[PDB]
């Protein structure tokens, strides 16, 4: 009867 | 000097024939796109200036264009699939994994974030990246004897991309690549630095988000006991992912659930199941409720470490949508156990909670909570004892509410409660 951070990051500095 | 630049300084500077104007272009572009606020990633793409950026990554006689293009392309490539998407099309991907090769390692760097970001956009690109060999260079940019060696940020960053590489699915990562990333996460994920462990951590929760045959090539890699581990960090960006993936873990077989056991995950319930940040307590009840849905000696192990009473507390008092994990996690609890563990679920005071969630306007938790009841009453009449349970549902106002259940815009909730209230009641 189982069930079952951002991806992109633009560089500032 | 090559700060606010105008967009069509920059295309002017870029289509001179003047590799040094071009360069000075190119930079005010990267700090054009550096900036947090509104960076005019679009304008930069409607003036034509990816392929012009892409061709200058391939620049090996003059690395800081390529740096300052690659960059450029990174905050590109960072903004909407559209943008990904205008990046690649720009035949960016081959250009940025030859640049993981470069000596300069704040251009190589860049190159992995900006794969990073490719990848990131979804499996499509993820895949594409993946095919056009990019895992190899990142693997090898690893493949030194101590990762403390490597500086702090490209490690990180690393440990980033790897992760979206292992991110997303429908499809899931083809198996050829999750099989030659894992050695190198299974290293990371015993790595001292704090990000490292929480991509790390997300990396793993991304890979055993799937069928049991994808937990099984982590489980295989011998990393639950480390998971663990990290699982009792104070860092709440290490607990979170490393509870994703045990959570994924007990998703799978009872005996990989069992693996998560053996580990002592148990004994970290008590902190997690009264964590105050939501979302682990959260999290930490699904995955209770998995565990409560093994074989008996599992549930009995949750009895063993103390962890009804703290179902029973999370029941009682959490956010709704942890409650309703707690619920599913009793009526796992109860289909699986002995009598004589249902017993002792109520001698820990599950009824109470239990009732007082049936006036939640929520379908599916009255539902499993019902499920619940009635394997409760079948452990007791097995006993002889359903008249001492009925009498503490109606003690405790749980008759009341199962009767109005009976009149309820559901079938299986007016079935299952009207059904209750003449077997018992």
């Amino acid at each position: 009867p189982k069930r079952q951070v951002l991806a992109k990051i633009p560089r500032r500095e | 000097g090559t700060v606010n630049w105008s967009v069509e300084d920059i295309v002017k500077g870029i289509n001179s024939n003047n590799l040094e104007s071009q360069l000075q272009a190119t930079q005010a572009a990267r700090k054009l796109l550096s900036r947090e606020k509104q960076p005019p990633i679009d304008n930069i793409i409607r003036a034509g200036l990816i392929p012009k950026f892409v061709s200058f990554l391939g620049k090996t006689d003059c690395s800081p264009i390529q740096f300052e293009s690659a960059w450029a392309l990174t905050n590109i490539a960072s903004g909407t699939s559209e943008q990904t998407k205008a990046v690649v099309d720009g035949g960016a991907i081959p250009a940025f994994i030859s640049l993981l090769a470069s000596p300069h390692a704040h251009i190589s760097e860049q190159a992995v974030w900006a794969l990073g970001n490719i990848a990131g956009d979804g499996s499509a690109f993820r895949d594409l990246v993946i095919k056009h060999g990019a895992i190899d260079p990142l693997l090898a940019l690893l493949a030194v004897p101590d990762l403390s060696t490597l500086a702090c940020g490209y490690l990180r960053n690393l440990t980033w991309t790897l992760s979206n590489l292992c991110r997303n699915k429908n499809p899931a990562p083809p198996l050829d690549a999750v099989e030659q990333i894992l050695p190198t996460l299974v290293r990371l994920l015993h790595h001292n630095d704090p990000e490292v462990l929480a991509d790390s951590c997300w990396a793993i929760s991304y890979l055993t988000d799937g069928p049991n045959e994808r937990i099984e090539m982590v489980v295989k890699k011998g990393v639950v006991p480390q998971l663990v581990k990290l699982l009792g960090a104070t860092e709440l960006p290490i607990v979170t992912p490393a509870l994703r993936a045990i959570g994924n873990i007990v998703t799978g077989t009872d005996e990989q659930t069992q693996k998560v056991i053996d580990a002592g995950a148990l004994a970290v319930f008590p902190s997690l199941l009264t964590n105050p940040k939501t979302n682990i307590q959260k999290e930490a009840t699904w995955t209770m409720s998995n565990i409560t849905a093994g074989r008996q000696d599992q549930i009995q192990q949750v009895v063993n470490h103390g962890l009804v009473p703290f179902l029973v507390g999370v029941l009682s008092k959490a956010d709704f949508k942890t409650q309703k994990e707690a619920a599913w996690a009793i009526t796992n609890y109860t289909s699986g156990g002995t009598v004589e563990q249902i017993v002792y679920l109520v001698h820990c005071g599950i009824i109470e909670p239990l009732m007082n969630l049936l006036s939640a306007k929520d379908t599916k938790i009255i539902q499993v909570i019902l499920d619940a009841i009635s394997n409760i009453f079948q452990a007791a009449e097995k006993l002889g004892e359903t008249e001492k349970l009925s009498i503490m549902i109606e003690e405790c106002g749980g008759l009341d509410k199962i009767e109005a259940l009976q009149r309820h815009e559901n079938e299986s909730v007016y079935k299952a409660s009207l059904n209750l209230i003449e077997k018992y009641f």
